[PDB]
């Protein structure tokens, strides 16, 4: 199955009474694994399989690094705000991570956003940064002048990140590698006079990745299909739906199992 | 700067049945910036025993959160999710459509 | 990580080439550094490698093989000024540096015209000088007899280099360097 | 880039000491290392940025203060002989997360002793070139000896007609032990200055071997009969001979 590891860094300038000036959170797939903020000033586990498998020196070491990265983010956001002639509260975001695909091939990404919009995107294949505007271009030139740092980031995304992900996947295998098949049903109802709505609803499934579609006489629909978001049910499982207006069948694919519900 | 108002979805953990214990969820997502206020309401009044996830990060730079409470739905009790964010002039009360 | 290994010492000839190896066994890899440290001085950055290949900076090149877990620092056209310790350091998974114990590099000068001799100097001291760089100077067995290691001096203007070892303390210049395999044709004045 | 003090220090066991380190490179991370023979640099304490510090591998007997972004001081609360070492302060642009190298201070040599009674300045003596060497090679080697000193805190330099020379000079990189079996052996250091027979034959030419010794400070207590073995210069000289 496809898995991913990613670490986010969020900086907010001039924050309100309760908003932290810096937050860092780690994820393995959709699961939070780590947290840090400018209020606690401590890196902490956010999954019991993280807490149990990483010794206290891991949290002590990363607490120090994150205190440093928080300071660096404060300065970077001051510099960015000066480049744009911005005042007031602005945000800076970083996302680094990797994916280990089902076929054994990998992906890696390192991106920055300013005020929640794409700002700088690293291309680990040409060792270059893609800049959205002249301000991002100024930063891009400085980063691109440091060849060793580009090579280090490529090595991190391609080797270290994947090794961390495989380690974490083993720690939380009972959660991340389990499968809870969906409970699926088709509901029929006359809505507006002469308009019959068909809802194919799924719930209780894990992983959240599901494929749902409506077919007509075995062939794909050309009519409008409405899709529900894949939502957390709060118990570790997910729910989703697909609807059409009316031989119809709902097709559901989840973790290598296909299901058909003929109306 | 582009600000994004929260998407607010109110739904039960399991398919709802009056008289049967369940969980009421309020998923608040796709918002930017991060400061947000979320409350769950029973007949317009704030529920005290409410669980919530930590602020979470999407790859599109927006944020998301899940608020939930154990509840037993009935034909008379009306539930809602009340959310405040910088994009809203007033808090938005989003009613549960009763599944 | 856990271990970084590099040789304690290496000796090579002036004008030749030397390769200093560094092997590492770590829990993660985020780069390998080489530092030069002249005797009694601070270490100074020489090179960094994190992906496979060889990078060159003047007469110095640094190689890395991530799969074999090793690096080498290669110095070409060796000069006397290259006599120093070379330190290998690896950054582990938690971005912490693990330091090798260092390699002391000794350069044997090219002695154009050897004239091995043991002289006596007055304020007494015994001076073994002008011998070829293949000669090794051993320490003394006697308690109150002191023998220094070989020293290379360079008379810049005259483009001349010479090896020497000083001995001091009954004591005679004739038997001062007896515990060492000295050239058979060493000039002993009277 | 990195300014470290002091270059040398003698301490008595139980004495307190503060090592200073400052950098004006706007670096974030600062480190204190100790360097001991036969082992790699060992981290004592470090500071990932302004506002935080943490233990390295060998923190016992030390503490640190990250006073501001520029300064990181290392303190020995109660000096112990085992803390006899070479101390290096270092800094990096960002945290350990990255490819950035370290910038090192010049190093601080600390010697911790139970008592200051074995501290001695060197006796310096110049040995004039052998007549045999002048007739055999047409070269003249002057030999200098700094002997009986303790601790090994010396810098030897040659001075010809009041000016310092580097050409034709070789000084032993490490002093040898005068009593190899004793734990507090005193030291000896030799150096050679080789000149042309004509330079040595000129009586106007003056050769001076200078040895700077780093010993006790003005504050240190001294009640012994012999002169206080303070930081001092000891020299021996020779004039050219026909």
């Amino acid at each position: 199955r496809t898995h991913s590891l990613r670490y986010f860094r969020l900086g907010v300038s001039d924050p309100i009474h309760g908003v932290p000036e810096f937050i860092s959170v780690g994820y393995v797939d959709s699961h939070p694994i780590t947290t840090y903020d400018s209020v606690t000033r401590q890196k902490e586990p956010r999954a019991p399989w993280m807490a149990e498998n990483l010794a206290p020196d891991h949290w002590e070491r990363y607490t120090q690094l994150l205190r440093g990265w928080q300071q660096m983010f404060k300065v970077e956001l001051k510099r960015l705000q000066r480049h744009y002639n911005h005042s007031g509260s602005h945000t800076y975001q970083r996302m680094i991570g990797c994916e280990l695909l089902e076929d054994g091939s990998t992906t890696g990404f390192l991106q920055y956003a300013y005020d929640g919009q794409d700002f700088l995107i690293f291309n680990k294949d040409t060792l270059s940064w893609l800049a959205v505007d002249n301000v991002a271009h100024t930063i891009k030139q400085a980063w691109e002048a440091n060849q060793h740092e580009l090579l280090y980031q490529k090595n991190w995304l391609e080797e270290e990140c994947i090794a961390w992900l495989k380690r974490f996947l083993e720690y939380g295998k009972d959660t991340l590698q389990r499968t809870e098949p969906p409970l699926v049903r088709v509901n029929r109802k006359e809505t507006f006079p002469g308009v019959t709505a068909l809802f194919c609803k799924a719930h209780g499934f894990y992983p959240p990745e599901i494929y749902m579609t409506w077919m007509k006489n075995g062939e794909e629909i050309v009519q409008e299909i409405d899709y529900g978001d894949i939502l957390p049910s709060g118990d570790g499982t997910y729910q989703a739906w697909a609807s059409i207006e009316l031989l119809y069948s709902c097709h559901v694919e989840h973790s290598g199992v296909h299901m058909v519900l003929q109306v | 700067m582009i600000q994004r108002t929260p998407k607010i979805q109110v739904y039960s953990r399991h398919p709802a049945e009056n008289g049967k214990s369940n969980f009421l969820n309020c998923y608040v997502s796709g918002f930017h910036p991060s400061d947000i206020e979320v409350d769950l309401l029973k007949n317009g009044e704030r529920i005290e025993k409410v669980e919530h996830s930590d602020l979470s990060f999407s790859k599109d730079w927006s944020f998301y959160l899940l608020y939930y409470t154990e509840f037993t739905p009935t034909e008379k009790d009306e539930y809602a999710c009340r959310v405040n964010h910088v994009t809203l002039s007033q808090p938005k009360i989003v009613k549960w459509d009763r599944d | 990580g856990q271990n970084i290994d590099q040789p304690t010492e290496m000796t090579a000839t002036e004008g030749a080439i030397v390769q200093i190896n560094c092997t590492y066994q770590t829990s993660g890899f985020n780069g390998l550094f080489w530092y030069q440290q002249h005797a009694g001085e601070a270490p100074t950055f020489l090179s960094y490698n994190v992906l496979d290949g060889l990078e060159e900076k003047g007469r110095f090149s640094s190689f890395l093989s991530r799969s074999k877990g090793y690096s080498y620092l290669l110095l070409k056209e060796l000069q006397m000024k290259d006599s120093a310790s070379y330190l290998c350091a690896v950054k582990d998974s938690n971005y912490q540096l693990i330091w090798g114990a260092g390699t002391k590099l000794i350069i044997k000068p090219d002695i154009q015209n050897p004239d091995p001799a043991v002289y006596q100097l007055r304020d007494s001291v015994c001076l073994f000088t002008d011998f070829d760089s293949q000669t090794n100077v051993s320490q003394s067995k006697d308690s109150d007899v002191y023998i220094t290691d070989k020293c290379v001096l360079d008379m810049r203007s005259m483009d001349f280099k010479s090896n020497s070892a000083v001995a001091w303390s009954d004591f005679a210049c004739a038997n001062a360097f007896n515990n060492s395999i000295i050239p058979e044709d060493t000039f002993f004045p009277s | 880039g990195v300014t470290q003090t002091p270059k040398f220090q003698v301490l008595k066991t139980g004495q307190s000491m503060t090592l200073q380190c400052a950098q004006d490179m706007n670096h974030n991370s600062m480190y204190w290392y100790r360097q001991d023979p036969g082992m790699g640099l060992r981290l004592i304490y470090y500071s990932a940025s302004e506002g935080t510090t943490d233990k390295g591998e060998v923190p016992n007997g030390y503490n640190v203060s990250r006073l501001n972004k520029r300064e990181f001081s290392l303190r020995l609360e109660s000096a112990a002989p085992s803390q006899t070492s070479v101390y290096f302060c270092a800094s990096s642009v960002w945290t350990g997360e990255g490819s950035g190298e370290l910038f090192f201070g010049e190093g601080s040599r600390l010697t911790v002793l139970e008592d200051l009674k074995n501290v001695f300045p060197p006796e310096v003596a110049v040995f004039e070139p052998s007549e045999a060497e002048i007739s055999h090679t047409q070269k003249a080697t002057l030999v200098c000896l700094a002997t009986g000193f303790y601790p090994d805190h010396v810098e030897l330099s040659w001075w010809v007609n009041g000016k310092e020379v580097h050409s034709g000079v070789c000084t032993d990189p490490q002093p040898l032990k005068e009593q190899p079996a004793l734990n507090d052996s005193r030291y000896a250091l030799s150096s050679r200055l080789r000149v042309s027979a004509t330079f040595w034959q000129n009586p106007r030419n003056h050769f001076r071997c200078q040895v700077q010794f780093y010993g006790l400070s003005e504050n240190d207590e001294w009640t012994q009969d012999r002169a206080k073995p303070v930081t001092q210069i000891v020299s021996a000289e020779a004039w050219g001979r026909a």
